[PDB]
């Protein structure tokens, strides 16, 4: 598989300087949509623990929204995203970053466990408020964020035990067709229908030998809208060398040769 | 002194003051009523020697400051002045109430937003 | 409007339900910091129970108890022997070690012993 991860991305608003009482956190879970959290309840897009942890960091966000300078007239964002991944390895990454309207300024991940902020001018002002901020509260410890880090990480480990994470393959369905029968040539299309995961290697083969990606003709990688992949590819031939062409598709570590159907 | 009081049955002494901390969360004037309801009052800050214990308190949480815009600064419920250099006072919400944060902030809320609130019974 | 009285506590101590508690800012290793809160006939912070110890949820940054690893196991103690009642703590691995900084509400993130932080104590009445 590809990593297992967990993102957290918290949002507080601040219009004509006045930081907003609500705030919204949204829980993802291997890139799907799992929890929406406002003050008052977290809701499946009981869950205590979760509305406990989640509320705090947004009082917590309406702070350090407080002490940021300059907040011009009108509505600004500040978020706080955390991602961290398991890998296949069970080596692990995480990362904490700070988007201002909309735009990172700081960042802190597990391999540095420094923080990190752009060259733009408006990004050091916003960190330097911040981490001046932090500076001050003399409880905001290195600790404070190797915990942080920690967290998102027994969590995701929480959910995996517990199968709230599904890590199932869907092998393609393969159909190939004739179309497009025109001056004695013909379209011959391979679609793959049905698939997760998205990668997907699909290519029209004369006589075992692939053919090049400019002789043929690709459809994009379309979800299918219920959590699964289609796509497909075709090429344009002489009438009656169709059995010498076969679509080849590897995925999910098979391997399969469709050809032409009389 | 081995012995810390007196104060309510389930409440933390320090120094001779009691406090309470509620999690059933209430609007600015809604809290000062709960308080009030246990002969108590909302947290007034007096002293970083004698309330030093409030560095460690994690979130905010209603305290009895109000806003008096007629001279322009802060009084407690009882109705004792601000003793400057205590807090710092941050505008965050454009109201006329402000809860407490750690270390001796204040951060200015809409009365209205329900918050957590700490009680407090003095010498 | 029943008045009681707490203790007893040393000097200047947080009391709350026959329990004594202060924080050190003068941070320590796991060692030293047990060492600090012997020589006040006191220990590291041991957690027994969250209705009795609720004042605990609104405990800002990493503190030292005296949770201690007893690695046949897997399992935890407390200095006196006592093992982790269960369903009390989520232990949080953080670091590769054989101690626990408490942190609120109900948590223990595993910290190497050697490594100075601020320290809790506690003393029963």
């Amino acid at each position: 598989m590809e990593p297992h991860s967990l993102r957290y991305n918290l949002t507080v608003l601040i219009w004509d300087g006045s930081v907003q009482s609500g705030f919204l956190t949204e829980v993802h879970l291997d890139g799907q949509p799992f929890l929406r959290c406002d003050r008052q309840k977290c809701r499946a897009k009981t869950w205590d623990r979760e509305t406990r942890d989640l509320t705090g960091n947004g009082k917590d966000l309406r702070m350090t929204l407080a002490h940021i300078k300059d907040q011009k007239e009108g509505l600004h964002s500040l978020q706080e995203i955390r991602v961290c991944e398991i890998h296949e390895d069970n080596s692990t990454r995480s990362s904490i970053h700070f988007y201002y309207d909309g735009e990172l300024f700081l960042s802190n991940n597990l391999e540095t466990k420094e923080w990190t902020m752009p060259q733009s001018s408006r990004a050091q002002t916003l960190a330097m408020n911040v981490r001046n901020f932090w500076k001050e509260d003399a409880m905001k410890t290195k600790t404070h964020w190797h915990a942080m880090h920690a967290d998102c990480l027994q969590e995701l480990r929480r959910y995996l035990k517990s199968g709230v994470v599904l890590r199932r393959t869907v092998p393609p369905m393969v159909n190939v067709t004739r179309s497009e029968a025109s001056e004695g040539n013909i379209t011959v299309t391979c679609r793959a229908s049905g698939f997760y995961p998205w990668n997907i290697t699909l290519s029209w083969r004369q006589d075992g030998v692939s053919l090049s990606h400019d002789t043929q003709q690709w459809g994009d990688v379309l979800p299918d809208g219920n959590g699964t992949y289609q796509t497909w590819v075709a090429t344009r031939i002489c009438q009656g060398e169709e059995q010498r062409f076969t679509c080849y598709m590897e995925h999910s570590g098979n391997h399969s040769t469709h050809p032409v159907p009389s | 002194e081995s012995y810390c009081g007196p104060c309510p049955k389930n409440w933390i002494c320090y120094k001779n003051n009691c406090y309470q901390f509620f999690d059933e969360s209430k609007n600015w004037y809604e809290s000062q009523a709960s308080c009030m309801s246990q002969n108590a009052s909302l947290l007034k800050v007096y002293s970083k020697e004698d309330q030093d214990l409030l560095k460690l308190v994690k979130s905010y949480h209603w305290m009895g400051l109000v806003h008096i815009p007629t001279n322009g600064s802060w009084q407690w419920e009882d109705g004792s002045i601000l003793s400057p250099n205590l807090l710092t006072i941050i505008e965050m919400q454009k109201g006329d109430c402000a809860l407490y944060a750690s270390s001796f902030k204040g951060y200015i809320e809409n009365c209205s937003t329900p918050n957590t609130y700490i009680c407090m019974q003095r010498t």
